[PDB]
């Protein structure tokens, strides 16, 4: 009756970006990234793999409001080091970890 | 046609949950994205039932 | 054993069924009663005889007279009534009497299983209701302080009267006059004390003394003979002294019958044979007896007025009766038949020398039963409204409750008296307004019907009963006096044997098990009640027949034996019907076993004459479904007792063929995981009222706060708590004696225009829609017109929508086109719909999460629902927590879980059984926060609990308006969301704003956002006269002749009317734009 | 009773009628060593809490 | 009943449910309702731009 | 009112187990065990059938 | 071929209009349902 159409939790509508990055004035070298159409599934995963990279000085996230499947992530790192890269790497590291996993899950499997 | 004691949308629901095959499920597109008005074989699977 | 008494109970319902009373009392009216009523005060200045009552018929134009049937009358909105004929003597049709479904005159009464299935009647339907104009009407029991009984009331310090005794009298069979006798007692318990009584038609009151001489006893001591039964009771006697002196002025029967203003004296007699204590009998040669009565009354009086006996308990249920269906059709009938009597008198008063329109007895009955106004019709609303309502059909247990409901006409009645034990359910009773004034009957309770007096009157005056007529209080000291239905039919010497013989005669069954016999040794008296309207319950007999020690008459042979109905279980002296009155002098044992070391866990437990069949039988439908009500705060049980009557499920099976307005069916039902042995008789397993939700009492998102609960979307998708919603719009093709008929078409144009807003394109040429059609917005559901071509077609209510499910056309008796339409709609639970368990734990949805977001347990298992722990501490409802545990076992163990009341099951016991299966002994399990996967620092009470989805879903309440349909009289908005209405801004809302000092805003409400209107006052006579022709400027205002000084103002139209009214009442509200009174 | 069904892709987000999972077990450190929880008990945790 | 307190237009009523992520003074309103209640706001060369979007 | 495809609580199918169940009752006289063998472990999927009230049967005795 | 209304008992496809009576091709029983649509109806599994 008043509930949106289910498929609005992942499909982006007419000109709208998945990612929105804003600079932080509060402190030097900091940003707040607005993620569209997402949740804890992908969020918490990025947050985690950042406290592994001892080059990240800060990494938190939050859900503005539960009705809308979105979330803001605020990250702050050391001097002259762009977070995006550490995000790429650790994200790639996930894929590598997963590439390995996949493989390691295939050989393991085969022995049945 | 439906002379069952169950209503239309009551049955509609039921069938929605029934598990269908999904082996080569990855190589298909949503009829909504398919450049065909509404749906088609290249984007949908039709089935019949008379009882 | 305990499990045995259950079989006894089983044996009971197999034969009598939940609605005995109703049918039994109906048949009693048909079969017998109805005759006795017509043959009493009949003959008119030509007699009447036996009456014929044929079966159901339908005299409709375009056909002969089709033998009508229930399931039809329902759909076609008719009347399940049949003809009544009577061979009058100086053959005739006289009114249609509405039969009661499932009774005796209803054909169903014989037909068997398959036979019925063929009659379309749902077997589970216990019937017992009437079917007036479609909807199923259920007559509701009406309680009333019994008649013919001795009472005594003290009357407050500020009053010329001290105490008073009353006695309501009415002929148990014959007219039933409603004139009460008042024997007051002026002079408070101090002041220098007369005794006066009130008689029908007597202006003032009369002093008892004269009443004795006026009867036929003029000398003293022959009078105290009747009053006092102990010459040595100086106290009592003293009081009387001042009184004798009062009447000392009248020394005989002449003046006695005189002073009551030869003509009057002759008339005096009359007033003694037709007015004075009219019950007992109005014959002639019985003067003596009443004298002994009038003595026994003034006695009972002082016995209290001397602080020896307390004031009579006004709410002692035992002295209250219940006019069921059968009885009602009497006092109502008389009022009618008496107008019928004097109606046939009018036809004879036109005959300056067939006619009897037998519809007045048909339509009269209808009026009442339709609305709820008993007393005739006419300019006579001076009846009682409430009687007969619109039988609930929300859920099965709802409908059930409604039939088993009792009312009670209006701080003390509302109380829950002791006497209510056994007979009425303590919890089930409406909240607010009338609360306790509406009682529901227990399971075992039943109402009397009407046995015979004589077969016991004889049985007395043929066993030791020396007639009252010749009594000597001193010669006969301890003569045990016996009363019969509030009458004194002489005394008796040693009664002990006389007693335990009649009662044994009854147990064999030769004097109906329904009569009541109470012996009040503590006063030496015997109460005998045959009456119709006495509530009674059943109890076990003990009897000491053991010449080898000290034991229950019933044995394991009676049990396994269960031509053996329940009537035999009574015809063998194994059970007795003990009413509230008789209860007073007996001693009842609770548990049969025990009442003829321990575990420090279980509940502490604390000559016998009777035993309780089983305590869990004192409940009625409502509480009967609540698991462990003896573990919750009682007032909570009382809530669920009402909310139950508002949940969803399945209320019948024929439902797919019912064209009733509003009806809900829960997509997938579910019998509870825990049950009462009694449920076995409530066919609940075949008609559940809810589902078993996988509860999890914990905090989470904080959306389960303040009695609001979180519901797992994922399973809401899997069809959890979905429900169909029906509705049935119906229409006819009205006519006029002046051949002008309406039409059922697809109207357009045609000189009139009078049509609706929505679309008609979805209307096939038959003027109807199809069952496939997806209707919405306002779309016309039916198409009708009135040629005088104005549309009268019905449009789907603006707020609704769904899909058509079945349309059907049909003829009417007046050969008119009857057409009903039914619309279906699936209702999905939404972030707002209300729900609740069986423990007053009602709550609505605050949000809905899915599987991931949801908390879960290592095993995998995940909750469907998450309610907050805060809804437990002050609600105190613990059984809920218990229902959960038990149900968590029966789930894992596969065995059905018994929840029945006082058994031998404890939390410590259950906990061990759950430890045998593998999971925590208390239920609790570990859970990982669905968002991070990390465990919860705490543990949760995760366990399956039953949950009913009560109606009251948001989309039936959500309403918003901004300048819509305005009322006519006021011109303000209209009431109800259904008519697109507007919310009231009542006093309390005003006030607040004024405190805030929101001056303007308030001024803007009451005017701009409602009423408002521009009126033109006159500068001279401050009135609303001015003829303001907004064009030619012309203003005027004759009578004060002005056209120059006129003012304009902005006031609420509502007010303008107020003034016109005031004007129309001759008061003159002058309005001045300038102050004139000065100071 | 005459029908005609049309099937499509979709996921569990869009509707429950999709997800092939249907219950999934998850546990770690059965013996609470990391102490990411504080066990409830009346006398003895180990005995009252099912292994 | 009609004068000291009357039914008024521009009003609405429904079912309440609390939200722990809404500022103290806020109040989440159902779309349906917002699409029903209006507010007479005069046209001004400062909000015309915003209004011209809202109108289309 | 017929059996619910997939259990609300967890999601596991339960459509097939109907005829199987009503048989392991009539003859083999089981509950707990039958279920256990039907592969219905945890109470979540479990409660669905054991709490199912097949109304459809009486409905089917109706004409249209 | 073709159908308008059916009967509650003698389920026989009828078809009528004004004044042409309101009964059935046998059974007096004046019920009659208003048979399905031709254009198939599409439903949602919600
Ligand atoms: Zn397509
Ligand atoms: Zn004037
Ligand atoms: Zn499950
Ligand atoms: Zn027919």
């Amino acid at each position: 009756m008043n509930a949106p159409d289910r498929f609005e939790l992942f499909i982006l509508p007419d000109d709208v970006p998945k990612l929105k990055i804003t600079p932080d004035s509060r402190v030097p070298n900091c940003i707040i990234i607005k993620f569209e159409r997402e949740d804890h599934t992908l969020a918490n995963l990025l947050r985690e793999e950042l406290a592994l990279y001892p080059d990240v000085t800060f990494v938190a996230y939050k859900v503005e409001h539960p009705l809308f499947a979105n979330f803001v992530m605020r990250l702050q790192t050391e001097e002259g080091t762009r977070p995006k890269q550490a995000l790429e790497r650790a994200c790639a590291s996930i894929i590598n970890k997963l590439k390995t996993l996949d493989h390691k899950f295939n050989e393991e499997w085969n022995i049945k | 046609m439906n002379t069952s004691v169950l209503a239309d949308e009551f049955i509609s629901h039921r069938l929605g949950l029934i598990p269908l095959v999904s082996e080569d499920v990855e190589e298909m597109k949503y009829s909504r994205d398919c450049t065909c008005e509404d749906y088609c074989d290249e984007c949908s699977v039709v089935l019949e039932l008379s009882a | 054993t305990t499990e045995d008494c259950w079989t006894v109970i089983s044996a009971f319902f197999e034969e009598k069924g939940l609605v005995s009373q109703q049918l039994d009392s109906f048949d009693e009216f048909m079969e017998t009663s109805i005759q006795d009523l017509v043959w009493e005060e009949p003959r008119l200045i030509i007699r009447f005889g036996k009456i014929y009552l044929s079966r159901p018929t339908m005299t409709e134009a375009d056909g002969t007279t089709h033998a009508m049937f229930p399931q039809e009358a329902r759909l076609r909105n008719l009347t399940y009534s049949s003809p009544v004929y009577l061979d009058m003597e100086k053959k005739v049709h006289i009114g249609k009497v509405p039969i009661m479904l499932r009774s005796k005159f209803c054909s169903l009464r014989t037909l068997d299983e398959v036979d019925l299935y063929k009659m379309k009647e749902c077997p589970y339907d216990m019937g017992g209701y009437f079917v007036i104009n479609g909807s199923e009407k259920v007559l509701i029991a009406q309680e009333r302080s019994a008649a013919n009984i001795v009472q005594v009331f003290k009357k407050a310090a500020p009053s010329p009267i001290s105490h008073v005794a009353e006695i309501r009298s009415a002929l148990e069979k014959g007219s039933r006059l409603i004139s009460t006798m008042q024997i007051k007692l002026y002079g408070r318990e101090d002041k220098g004390r007369t005794i006066k009584a009130t008689l029908p038609y007597v202006k003032q009151d009369i002093p008892i003394v004269i009443v004795f001489r006026a009867l036929g006893v003029v000398p003293d001591g022959e009078i105290l003979q009747h009053i006092c039964y102990d010459e040595n009771d100086w106290q009592m006697l003293e009081m009387l002294k001042p009184c004798i002196e009062e009447g000392f002025v009248i020394q005989d029967k002449e003046v006695a019958l005189d002073f009551i203003g030869e003509k009057r004296i002759q008339y005096a007699k009359d007033i003694l044979q037709k007015e004075l204590l009219p019950h007992i009998t109005q014959e002639e040669g019985f003067e003596t007896r009443k004298t002994f009565f009038l003595g026994y009354m003034v006695n009972r009086l002082l016995l209290c007025a001397l602080e020896r006996k307390d004031q009579d308990d006004r709410d002692h249920f035992g002295k209250k009766r219940l006019d069921l269906a059968g009885p009602l059709l009497a006092n109502l009938f008389r009022i009618l038949f008496r107008k019928l009597t004097r109606e046939i008198y009018r036809y004879m008063q036109r005959c300056i020398e067939l006619a009897v329109k037998s519809t007045t007895i048909t339509s009269g009955l209808k009026y009442s039963l339709a609305t709820g106004n008993w007393g005739e019709q006419k300019k006579a609303m001076s009846s009682r409204a409430g009687v007969s309502q619109v039988l609930n059909r929300y859920t099965y247990s709802s409908t059930l409750s409604h039939l088993r409901r009792t009312n009670t006409p209006i701080a003390k009645p509302r109380q829950l008296h002791n006497t209510h034990w056994g007979l009425v359910c303590p919890a089930e009773t409406p909240e607010g307004q009338a609360c306790g004034l509406v009682k529901n009957l227990s399971l075992l309770s039943g109402i009397s019907i009407g046995s015979p007096s004589e077969p016991i009157i004889n049985f007395l005056e043929e066993w030791g009963m020396e007639p009252l007529e010749d009594y000597d209080p001193a010669q006969h000291t301890k003569s045990t006096r016996i009363f019969v239905n509030g009458v004194w039919t002489g005394i008796h010497r040693d009664p002990s044997m006389l007693v335990s013989t009649m009662r044994d005669l009854r147990r064999s069954g030769a004097i109906s098990p329904e009569v009541s016999i109470i012996r009040d040794i503590r006063e030496r008296e015997f109460k005998i009640f045959t009456d119709v309207g006495r509530v009674y319950r059943p109890l076990f007999i003990v009897e000491d027949d053991e010449s080898k020690d000290n034991e229950l008459r019933i044995t394991k042979e009676h049990i396994r034996k269960i031509v053996y109905g329940w009537s035999s279980l009574v015809t063998s002296g194994v059970i007795e019907y003990v009413d509230g009155e008789e209860e007073e002098t007996i001693m009842i044992a609770m548990t049969p076993e025990d009442l003829q070391l321990n575990d420090t866990a279980k509940r502490i437990k604390p000559t016998f004459t009777h035993c309780e069949i089983h305590p869990s039988m004192i409940l009625g439908v409502a509480a009967s479904i609540i698991p462990f009500p003896d573990h919750n705060q009682s007032p909570r049980n009382t809530y669920q007792s009402a909310m139950g009557k508002q949940a969803m499920g399945v209320f019948l099976t024929n439902y797919n063929v019912r064209m009733d307005t509003m009806a809900n069916i829960l997509y997938y039902p579910q019998k509870p995981l825990a049950k009462t042995q009694a449920m076995e008789y409530l066919k609940f397993r075949e008609l559940p009222a809810g589902q078993n939700a996988i509860v999890a009492i914990a905090c989470y998102s904080g959306y389960n706060q303040e009695d609001s609960m979180i519901m797992n979307q994922s399973s809401i998708d899997r069809g959890l708590f979905r429900s169909l919603f029906f509705r049935s719009y119906m229409d006819q093709e009205k006519r006029f004696g002046i051949s002008i008929v309406e039409e059922f078409e697809k109207p357009t144009r045609a000189t009139t225009l009078r049509l609706k807003h929505g679309t008609y394109e979805k209307l096939d040429e038959d003027g109807l829609i199809a069952p496939g059609v997806r209707v919405s917005g306002d779309d016309i559901i039916i198409g009708k017109t009135t040629p005088i071509k104005r549309d009268a077609s019905t449009p789907l209510r603006s707020t609704e929508n769904g899909i058509v499910d079945q349309v059907l056309l049909t003829t009417n008796q007046e050969g008119l086109k009857f057409v009903k339409v039914r619309m279906r709609t699936t209702k999905v639970p939404q972030i707002g719909d209300k729900f609740a368990s069986r423990h007053g734990q009602k709550g609505t949805i605050g949000v809905t999460y899915r599987h991931e977001d949801m908390p879960f347990s290592a095993e995998g298992i995940v909750p469907d629902l998450i309610i907050n722990p805060h809804a437990i501490p002050s609600r105190m409802t613990v059984a809920h927590l218990i229902e959960c545990l038990l149900s968590k076992v029966g789930s894992i163990r596969g065995y059905e879980g018994d929840a029945t009341p006082f058994t031998d099951l404890t939390v410590d016991a259950v906990s061990n059984l759950l430890r045998d299966n593998g999971y925590q002994s208390r239920g609790f399990e570990v859970m990982y926060n669905g968002h991070t996967g990390k465990k919860l620092m705490a543990q949760v009470f995760f366990g399956p609990t039953y949950y009913q989805r009560l109606r009251h879903m948001v989309d039936d309440k959500i309403h918003a308006r901004a300048r819509g349909p305005v009322q006519v009289l006021t011109r303000q908005p209209v009431e109800g969301r259904s008519r697109d209405g507007g919310l009231r801004f009542g006093e309390m809302e005003r006030d607040c704003m004024i405190a805030h000092g929101a001056a303007g805003f308030l001024k803007e409400r009451l005017m701009e956002a409602s009423d408002a209107f521009r009126v033109h006052v006159c500068g001279i006579c401050g009135l609303m006269s001015v003829i303001a022709n907004l064009k030619k400027n012309q203003f005027e205002c004759r009578s004060c002749k002005n056209k120059t000084n006129i003012y304009q103002l902005h006031i609420p139209y509502a007010a303008k009317l107020l003034f016109q009214e005031l004007m129309a009442m001759n008061i003159a509200p002058r309005l001045y734009t300038e102050r004139s009174g000065v100071s | 009773l005459n029908i005609r069904c049309i099937a499509k892709k979709g996921i569990a987000k869009e509707h429950a009628k999709w997800s092939p999972c249907s219950a999934i077990a998850f546990e770690y450190d059965p013996h609470n060593k990391l102490k990411h929880t504080d066990f409830w008990f009346e006398v003895d945790a180990k005995k009252e809490w099912p292994d | 009943g009609n004068l000291m307190g009357k039914r008024v237009d521009f009003s609405a009523r429904t079912v309440i449910s609390g939200d722990p992520n809404l500022e103290l003074d806020q109040v989440g309103v159902p779309i349906s309702i917002a699409k029903t209640l209006s507010y007479p706001e005069t046209v001004t060369q400062y909000n015309i731009h915003r209004l011209t979007e809202y109108v289309r | 009112m017929i059996i619910p495809v997939r259990c609300f609580s967890c999601g596991k199918v339960v459509g097939d187990k109907w005829d199987a169940y009503l048989r392991l009752l009539e003859e083999g006289k089981q509950e707990g065990d039958a279920l256990d063998e039907l592969k219905l472990k945890r109470y979540c999927c479990r409660r669905m059938v054991l709490t199912h009230v097949d109304l459809i049967e009486k409905f089917l005795r109706y004409n249209p | 071929y073709g159908v308008k209304y059916t009967c509650g008992a003698c389920a026989h496809n009828f078809s009528l209009n004004k004044s042409d009576p309101v009964r059935c091709k046998e059974c007096g029983h004046r019920v009659i349902y208003k048979a399905r649509t031709k254009r198939m109806s599409k439903f949602l599994t919600t």
